[PDB]
């Protein structure tokens, strides 16, 4: 009975048509070195929360920092 | 008349969930990342792959469609 697709975002940015090309190379877009402590849960489309990157034996999650 | 932006999301990975067990969801609790991935979104469309690095991201050959 499975509804929503929960999406893990490491990063967004607005981007214009000139950095877009710039992208369309191989050009580094510089993240902060704390990315990963602030990863956005999005649900479909609408944002849910935050939080830090965590390893739980095998797999991968996001430990919630805030929410709703 | 290229005043233009297109909103980008570097997304890591993707979760099945049901809408009835958040916000049963509270801080301190891990959401599971069941399909990894590493794509550029621009709304619905992927655009390509990209590759964490040091200063931050990488991008593999990417679409623009
Ligand atoms: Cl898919």
């Amino acid at each position: 009975p499975v509804d929503v697709k929960l999406e893990f975002v490491l990063y967004r940015k607005n981007v214009t048509l000139a950095e877009l090309e710039a992208m369309g190379q191989q050009q580094l877009l510089s993240l902060p070195t704390n990315a990963e402590l602030n990863v956005e849960i999005m649900a479909n489309g609408v944002l849910l929360g935050n939080g830090e990157l965590v390893q739980m034996n095998d797999t991968l999650g996001v430990e919630i920092h805030e929410w709703l | 008349p290229k005043m233009l932006r297109w909103p980008l999301r570097f997304v890591i990975g993707s979760s099945d969930t049901q809408r009835s067990l958040l916000g049963r969801i509270g801080i301190g609790d891990v959401l599971l990342i069941r399909t990894s991935r590493a794509e550029v979104y621009c709304y619905a469309k992927k655009l390509g792959h990209f590759n964490r690095v040091e200063g931050g991201i990488i991008v593999e050959t990417l679409d623009i469609q």
